[PDB]
């Protein structure tokens, strides 16, 4: 009934048909019960005056860490030398056994690939002139889709380096390392005493029993102090602000907050455990929703994926997803740099456009090789509820 | 070693490396000049500037 | 803080917006630009006691980025889209100024009254207010998430 | 951190520290090696002359 | 390096069997007029710095 409701003579009926009608004769536009109650005038045009594009870059808090390759080959490996205490020597044995060989042993942990990650966009010219009412705002929407596109890039990748090691730090590390707090006013003590336990001469503060040729057997090591950080919640660092170094009296050297990273939450990701394929649609519109275009019905999904926002309320999703988070958010896990191997090759970054002029739309693409990993032959304490 | 011509568009100058731009850097400083706590004790309104930020 | 400055998908509210109801949408903060709201109990009980009491303040004061009211609620919408049917009503309403708002005209339902204004028989369940429930209340923001453009030519 | 004078009462220059006191261990009641997985258990911390 | 850790091997043994007799040493020997007793972890406080 009303004229501005009817879609068939809009901009969208040209576009989709192939033929359309070449001129115009205009409309005969109504202010009457619309969206646009103006009291003076029922026969204008509503005049928007400014746009914004409100729009921050985002960073990553590890590009210190950024160590770069030359993408050749794809295994790396390290290894240590385990711990072997001396022996009393005891003359009764025979004369013959300094012929016997005693090699020694290794630790060989081997590491595979690092995923390379990929974004793609695409610019028109022909329908994104229909809004942008002059054509610097083109520019700067084009600018600002362009440094969006570089800052997701950050915070996917911190995004997934905070969840690979707080997933290590659930399920991968043993007893000895792991202990058992109780409270946000209890942990800052017990953090306390775990700093300064890595400065003694220990074998239980490492992992290198989940080495491959290291299951039995012990490795010592220790740490230095420029080199611990501790990984907790801003609650825990907010605690130790406003409790632990304020209502106390001389701390001149004990405050020891250069090493705190730490985070809003430590969950935000999904790792598939049982596997399956896809067959909901609005998943697949949910997924391209955050961008995931590939995605078709019929595809599947590995094991080894990460999912990085809220996923797991989805009909396929529910019971085979998993998210990495702690249970009773009362969370330390402490660590010394060197253990965590962070790299990436982006060299690559910008590939040349695609023009497609008989569409006429230009589109990107960005590429980027990543390896995460971290190394089993340093010290790690976690502190939890379980 | 091999000399050959090393020429294509791609997979020839292309293969072994690229021109170099940005590598997803910290400049917005997280943890080190921002992500701050640690601010002064005394009179006090109005640190608080507002820019256009039509761009 | 020290929450407000990480890259959160949560924290505002973007799915309430027109065309991002599903998706994600990450911003940080600047410490520049951080407003806390509070009322005077909550400000006046932290600059008197915690940091005054502690010892240590070499950094922690964030007091400088607060603003507080004795009360934070003086004030009120309208719900369900009364009619003006009384002369008290009326003619209290005179008192503050206005004068226009003769008895016979309705009253919209996104209006506000911002004076001390239900006891009136008119106003009663119609008319409701705005404060914290509990008067234990801290709202923080981003500046400059809120905008303000008057013309006063 | 707390008691406000310290400077005079810190002896903290004559503290030896350590993780734990003890993952040392003592014999009583002697006895044999009689296991192959125990002795295999032995062998990886460098302890060979063991039958 | 299987040679420098052939030396520091030594080192974490040394020390951790001296400290293993020291404790070894508190347990068994010192008898009870030398040995005082404290009830809490801030007993021992005052007792350290009167001792």
């Amino acid at each position: 009934a009303l004229l501005v409701a009817k879609s068939a003579k809009s901009a969208l009926q040209d576009f989709n048909h192939d033929y359309s009608k070449s001129w115009t004769f205009g409309d005969k536009w109504d202010n009457s019960n619309t969206m646009f109650e103006t009291f003076v005038n029922k026969y204008l045009f509503p005049k928007i005056n400014e746009t914004l594009l409100i729009d921050i870059a985002l960073g990553n808090r590890f590009n210190w860490l950024a160590k770069e390759q030359d993408f050749i080959g794809q295994y790396s490996e390290e290894y240590v030398i385990m711990d072997t205490v001396p022996i009393n020597m005891d003359l009764s044995k025979n004369e013959e056994l300094m012929l016997k060989r005693n090699y020694p042993r290794m630790a060989t942990k081997l590491y595979g690939n690092g995923i390379v990650k990929k974004q793609k966009f695409t610019l028109n010219n022909n329908d994104t002139r229909f809004n942008f009412q002059t054509l610097a705002d083109a520019t700067n929407y084009a600018l600002g889709v362009y440094k969006k596109k570089i800052s997701d890039i950050n915070v996917l990748e911190e995004k997934e380096m905070r969840a690979m090691l707080v997933d290590y730090s659930l399920n991968q590390l043993s007893e000895t390392n792991v202990r058992k707090a109780t409270s946000k006013e209890d942990l800052a003590s017990k953090v306390f005493e775990a700093i300064l336990n890595l400065q003694n001469n220990s074998a239980k503060y490492n992992e290198v029993h989940r080495a491959s040729g290291g299951a039995i057997g012990q490795y010592t090591t220790v740490s230095k102090l420029k080199d611990i950080v501790i990984l907790t919640t801003d609650s825990l660092k907010s605690y130790l602000l406003d409790t632990k170094i304020a209502n106390t009296f001389q701390i001149a050297g004990i405050d020891f907050t250069d090493h705190v990273i730490s985070f809003d939450d430590l969950g935000g990701v999904f790792k598939v455990t049982k596997e399956f394929k896809l067959q909901n649609q609005d998943s697949i519109d949910f997924l391209r929703a955050y961008g995931d275009y590939q995605s078709q019905l019929g595809d599947t999904i590995p094991v080894g994926a990460v999912f990085t926002y809220d996923v797991s309320k989805l009909k396929e999703f529910t019971g085979n997803v998993e998210e990495i988070k702690p249970k009773s958010d009362l969370y330390a896990f402490i660590l010394d740099i060197n253990s965590i191997k962070y790299k990436r090759y982006t060299k690559g970054m910008l590939k040349p456009p695609f023009h497609n002029p008989e569409f006429d739309e230009v589109t990107h693409w960005i590429h980027y090789y990543s390896f995460k990993a971290i190394s089993p032959f340093f010290n790690k304490i976690l502190i939890t509820d379980q | 070693m091999y000399e050959g011509n090393n020429m294509r568009s791609m997979m020839g100058t292309s293969y072994e490396d690229s021109r170099l731009n940005k590598r997803t850097e910290l400049n917005e400083n997280m943890s080190i000049d921002t992500n701050k706590s640690e601010d002064s004790y005394g009179v006090q309104i109005h640190s608080l500037s507002k820019q256009s930020f039509t761009g």
